[PDB]
C-alpha cells in the first residue's frame, strides 16, 4: 500500500529453525527430500510433496496460503520419472497459486491463483500476473510479463527488478512477526 | 513493482514534456543534471532472441528469417509455443489439443530439419513487377 | 462404510467420508477430499487423484428438493481417469479415458466420455453432455475441438506404485 | 540504403511490414492496452485534441517498430499509406510524431488507391475500397487520381456490426447456463464490438442477387404473404463462456443487404461505382470500366465480389446508367495479394523503388526548417 509493506502478525504455532519459518497447518509430505537452505517463508495450508523431488528453495523465499508447489513428471521413453524442481532465489509465489514447474529462476514474482503447467521453465527477473495458466513446456524470458488463459508475452517489467525485489521479499520477511 | 503499488507516488521530469512517473520506470542522466523517462528517451534495436529457444541471432541473419526462430513453432489456434512429439514426428500444443496431424502435414524422418512453410503463391509474379518499375524509375 | 481394494494404493493420510466404494488400482494423493453424502463413490480401477479435488455426492445439499423419491444418484467413475491440482468435480455418471486440467470447475451434471479433456482455470456449471473424444481449453471463452485420437495416461500411475511406499 | 518500412493505420487494423515482400509481416488491431482502461482505447480517432491523439500514435508507433517488427527508426526511411482525403491534423499529427519523436529519415504519404493500382501493373483503373468507416472509390487514370469525380458512403465495416447488433437485440436467443434453455432476450444491454466482428466473419454471408432482392420485399412486407426465400440453418455461437447466442439463419443473409439496399436514394455499394464512372471524362469510360479494382476487408465477405458485379449490370439496365453506361463492358481485376493487403503491397512495391522513394518523399531536414507538409489542399 503507497510502496510501503504492512503489517502481518502469525501465531504462536510455527516451525522457526535457523531463519527458516514454515506454518504448522500447512503439510509438506516429504520432509526427507524438500530443501529450505536460507531464511524461507511457507504461509498455512501450503504443500510442497516429496514425490521423488529435491525442492531446493531460495534465501529469502515466499509462499502465501493455500498454494501448491509439486514437481512434474517428465515422459521419457527410457524412465517416467518426477523431474526435481529449483525455486531460485528471493522467490514470491502468491496466494492459491498452483505450480508444477521445473526450474524456477531467482528475482520472480508469481500471481495469484495462476496455474504454471507441467516441465515450465522460468528464466529470472520475471513475472506472472493473477488469473493467468502457462501451457506445459513453457519458457518466460527475463524482464517480461505472461498473462491470459493462453499465457503469452503481455509486455516488459521495470529495468530495477534485481535491485527492487531484494527490498520486498525481505521487507515482507522483517515486517511478517509473532504477534 | 506491483504487490507494494509503486504506481501512486510519482517523480516529475523536465525538458519540452513533463510527465509523471513511479521512480522505479524512471532513469538519472549523469552526463547532465536531469532525470529523464522512458517515453521522453529515445530506444534502440541490441540483439533478437526467441522466447522458447533462447538463441541470439545476429541482425543480418533476422532480415533473411523475416524476423523468426527456424526450429520453434507458435499454433495457429491459440497463441503458444509448440512442443515436438514423437511415436517420425508430429507438432502438438499443450494448452489446446491441436496436432500437425489435424491440417494434413506428413511427419518427418529429421527432427527440425524437414518442417517448412509453402512459398508464396504470387512471389514470382512480385519480383517481375519490381523489376518493371525499377526500371521505369531509372 | 468402507470398501478398500488391493493393488490400489489409496494413501491413508487422504481424507475419506461416507459410503465410499474403493476402485481395483486407484491411486489417491495425499490431501485429496471424496465424501460419498447420499449415494456412493463409485472408482474405476486407475482413476488416480493428485492434489485438492472435491469429489462430493451432495446433490441434496446442492438443490435440497426433497423429490424423485430415494435420489441416490451414484457417483460412477470410469477407468485411467486423470483428475489434476484443484479440479472440482460433481459427475453422476463418468466415462473412461478422460483427463480434467488443475483448477477446472466440472459442472453439478456433466457426463465426459472417451479422450476428453476441461480447460486449465476453466469453469463448466452448465449441464451438458460432452461429444466423443473433444477437449475444452480456455475461461474466457470455452472454444471447443475434436482431437485425432483418446490420449492414455497407463505409464504415470504404473510408476507411483514404486513411489507411494514410505511417503 | 535499407529496405523502408511501409505503415497504413486504419481505424479496424493496421497492416505492417517491410519494401520488396509478398505481403505484410504483421496486421493486428489498431488499438492499444493503457493501464486503468478496460476496453483498450482506439489509435486512430478523427475529431479530438491534437496532444491526446499525439499521444496514442507515439505509443502505438512504438508497438509496430520494436514487438511487431525489429528494427531502429532513425535508421531507414517511411512509406505510410492513407486513403485521400484523410482529416488533415491527423495526417499532420502521424508525420510530425514521426518526425518529431521517432526522427524518421523522410515519409511518403501515398493515397492507398493509387498504390492498389501498382500491384497489378495497370496504369488505368477504377478502385473501390470497401474500409472499416467509410467505402470510397475514386478513379485513377494513368497515374493521375481524379478527385474531381471522387464517391464516398458510410456502408463499411463500422455500419455493417452496428446492424448485425440491432438485428441480434430483436431476435435475441441465449443459453445462460441458469434456467436458461428457455429463449432469454437481452441478458446483456451491448455487445462487444470483438465479438459482433467475429459474428460478421464466420456465420454472416452475401447473398446472390436474385435471393438479395427477394429478401429486401421480404422484409419490407410490401402488400405481399410471406415471400421470402428458406434461410441457412441457425448457428449458435459462445458469448464469454457459458452464454451459447442461437444466431436466427435469416440475421446471417439480411444483415449484408443494408450495403446493397437502394433506400430510396439510389445510394448503394454497387450504386458507387457508376455514379463516380458517369461523372468521369467522356474519354476515360471505356478504359476505367474494363480496369476494375476491388479492395478492402469488407469486400473479402464471402460472395461480395459476385454479387457487387451482379448489381452493376442490373443498376446499369437501370433508366438513370441506360444512356451514358448502357454497353459497358465490366470486368474485375483478381490483385496478386488478399483484398485486405493490396494497399500495404503498393506501397511495398514503391518502398523497393530507392531511387524515386528519396526525392518525392519529405524529408526531415524540409519539415524541422518549414513545418508545413504537402496535401491536394492549396499550399
Ligand atoms: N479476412 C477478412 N475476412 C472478412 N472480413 C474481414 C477480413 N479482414 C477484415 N475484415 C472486415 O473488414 C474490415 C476491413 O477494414 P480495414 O480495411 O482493415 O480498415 P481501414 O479501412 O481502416 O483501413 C474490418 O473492420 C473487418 O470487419
Ligand atoms: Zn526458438
Ligand atoms: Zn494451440
Amino acid at each position: 500500500m503507497e510502496l510501503g509493506e504492512l503489517l502481518y502478525n502469525k501465531s504462536e504455532y510455527i516451525e522457526t529453525a535457523s531463519g527458516n519459518k514454515v506454518s504448522r497447518q500447512s503439510v509438506l509430505c516429504g520432509s526427507q527430500n524438500i530443501v529450505l537452505n536460507g531464511k524461507t517463508i511457507v504461509m498455512n495450508d501450503c504443500i510442497i510433496r516429496g514425490d521423488l523431488a529435491n525442492v531446493r528453495v531460495g534465501r529469502h523465499c515466499v509462499v502465501k496460503s493455500r498454494s501448491v508447489i509439486r514437481p512434474p513428471f517428465k515422459k521419457f521413453s527410457k524412465g517416467v520419472a518426477f523431474f526435481p524442481l529449483h525455486i531460485g532465489d528471493h522467490v514470491f509465489i502468491e496466494e492459491d497459486c498452483v505450480v508444477n514447474a521445473a526450474q524456477i529462476g531467482s528475482y520472480v514474482h508469481v500471481g495469484k491463483n495462476c496455474v504454471i503447467g507441467r516441465r515450465c521453465v522460468l528464466k529470472d527477473c520475471c513475472k506472472i500476473l493473477d488469473n493467468t495458466v502457462l501451457p506445459p513446456e513453457t519458457v518466460v524470458p527475463p524482464f517480461t510479463v505472461f498473462s491470459g488463459c493462453p499465457g503469452l508475452f503481455s509486455g516488459e517489467l521495470p529495468e530495477c527488478t534485481q535491485e527492487l525485489m531484494i527490498d520486498v521479499t525481505k521487507s515482507y520477511y522483517q515486517k511478517f512477526l509473532p504477534l | 513493482a506491483s504487490l507494494l503499488q509503486s504506481e501512486r507516488v510519482l517523480y516529475l521530469v523536465q525538458g519540452e514534456k513533463k510527465v509523471r512517473a513511479p521512480l522505479s520506470q524512471l532513469y538519472f542522466c549523469r552526463y547532465c543534471s536531469e532525470l529523464r523517462s522512458l517515453e521522453c528517451v529515445s530506444h534502440e534495436v541490441d540483439s533478437h532472441y526467441c522466447p522458447s529457444c533462447l538463441e541470439n541471432m545476429p541482425s543480418a541473419e533476422a532480415k533473411l528469417k523475416k524476423n523468426r526462430c527456424a526450429n520453434c513453432f507458435d499454433c495457429p489456434g491459440c497463441m503458444h509455443t509448440l512442443s515436438t512429439r514423437a511415436t517420425a514426428y508430429y507438432l502438438a500444443c499443450g494448452f489446446c489439443r491441436w496436432t500437425s496431424r489435424d491440417v494434413g502435414m506428413a511427419d518427418k524422418s529429421v527432427a527440425s530439419g524437414g518442417w517448412q512453410e509453402p512459398d508464396h503463391p504470387h512471389t514470382q509474379r512480385m519480383n517481375k513487377l519490381i523489376e518493371y518499375y525499377q526500371q521505369l524509375a531509372q | 462404510s468402507v470398501k478398500i481394494a488391493p493393488g490400489a494404493v489409496v494413501c491413508v493420510e487422504s481424507e475419506i467420508r461416507g459410503d465410499v466404494t474403493i476402485g481395483p488400482r486407484t491411486v489417491i494423493h495425499p490431501k485429496a477430499r471424496i465424501i460419498a453424502e447420499a449415494g456412493p463413490i463409485v472408482i474405476g480401477e486407475g482413476n488416480l487423484i493428485e492434489e485438492q479435488a472435491l469429489i462430493i455426492n451432495a446433490h441434496p445439499d446442492n438443490i435440497t428438493p426433497d423429490a424423485e423419491d430415494s435420489e441416490p444418484k451414484p457417483m460412477i467413475i470410469g477407468t485411467n481417469n486423470v483428475f489434476e491440482v484443484g479440479c472440482y468435480s460433481q459427475a453422476m455418471k463418468m466415462g473412461d479415458n478422460n483427463v480434467i486440467e488443475s483448477k477446472a470447475y466440472v459442472g453439478r451434471n456433466v457426463i465426459l466420455t472417451s479422450g476428453c479433456i476441461i480447460g486449465a482455470c476453466c469453469n463448466l456449471n452448465t449441464f451438458e453432455v460432452i461429444p466423443e473424444n473433444t477437449v475444452i481449453y480456455g475461461a474466457d471463452c470455452l472454444r471447443r475441438v475434436q482431437t485425432e485420437r483418446p490420449q492414455p495416461q497407463t505409464l504415470q500411475l504404473d510408476f507411483l506404485m514404486k513411489i507411494l511406499p514410505n511417503y | 540504403e535499407k529496405t523502408a518500412v511501409v505503415i497504413d493505420l486504419g481505424e479496424a487494423f493496421t497492416k505492417c511490414g517491410f519494401a520488396g515482400e509478398t505481403g505484410p509481416r504483421c496486421i493486428i488491431p489498431s488499438v492499444i492496452k493503457k493501464a486503468g482502461m478496460p476496453k483498450p482505447i482506439k489509435v486512430v480517432q478523427y475529431n479530438i485534441n491534437t496532444e491526446e491523439l499525439y499521444s496514442y500514435l507515439k505509443e502505438f508507433i512504438h508497438i509496430l517498430y520494436f514487438r511487431h517488427l525489429l528494427v531502429n527508426p532513425r535508421d531507414r526511411r517511411v512509406v505510410v499509406i492513407e486513403s485521400v482525403l484523410c482529416p488533415s491534423h491527423f495526417r499532420e499529427t502521424l508525420t510530425r510524431v514521426l518526425f518529431k519523436y521517432f526522427e524518421v529519415p523522410s515519409v511518403l504519404l501515398a493515397p492507398s488507391h493509387l498504390m492498389a493500382l501498382l500491384t497489378l501493373g495497370i496504369n488505368s483503373a477504377m478502385v473501390l475500397d470497401c474500409g472499416y468507416r467509410e467505402s470510397l472509390v475514386l478513379p485513377i487514370y494513368e497515374g493521375i487520381p481524379v478527385l474531381n469525380c471522387w464517391g464516398a458512403l458510410p456502408l463499411g465495416g463500422k455500419a455493417l456490426h452496428k446492424e448485425l447488433e440491432t438485428q441480434l437485440l430483436e431476435q435475441c436467443t441465449v443459453d445462460t447456463g441458469a434456467a436458461k434453455e428457455q429463449s432469454l432476450p437481452s441478458v446483456m444491454g451491448s455487445i462487444p464490438e470483438g465479438v459482433l466482428e467475429d459474428i460478421k466473419v464466420r456465420t454472416c454471408f452475401v447473398s446472390d442477387l436474385t435471393r438479395g432482392l427477394k429478401i429486401q420485399a421480404a422484409k419490407f412486407n410490401i402488400d405481399g404473404n410471406t415471400e421470402r426465400p428458406s434461410p441457412p440453418p441457425n448457428v449458435d455461437y459462445p458469448l464469454d463462456g457459458e452464454k451459447i447466442l442461437h444466431v436466427l439463419g435469416s440475421i446471417r443473409d439480411s444483415v449484408v443487404e443494408i450495403l446493397f439496399e437502394q433506400d430510396n436514394e439510389e445510394k448503394s455499394v454497387a450504386t458507387l461505382i457508376l455514379d463516380s464512372l458517369m461523372q468521369c471524362p467522356i474519354d476515360t469510360r471505356k478504359q476505367l470500366a474494363e480496369n476494375l479494382v476491388i479492395i478492402g476487408g469488407t469486400s473479402m465477405l464471402p460472395g461480395f465480389l459476385h454479387r457487387l458485379l451482379a448489381e452493376i449490370r442490373y443498376l446499369v439496365e437501370k433508366p438513370k446508367y441506360k444512356k451514358t453506361l448502357g454497353t459497358k463492358t465490366f470486368r474485375i481485376h483478381t490483385p496478386p495479394a488478399k483484398a485486405n493487403c493490396v494497399a500495404w503491397l503498393g506501397g511495398a512495391i514503391f518502398g523497393a523503388l530507392q531511387d524515386i522513394l528519396g526525392s518525392r518523399s519529405v524529408s526531415k531536414e524540409y519539415y524541422n526548417q518549414t513545418g508545413r507538409i504537402p496535401d491536394w489542399c492549396s499550399l
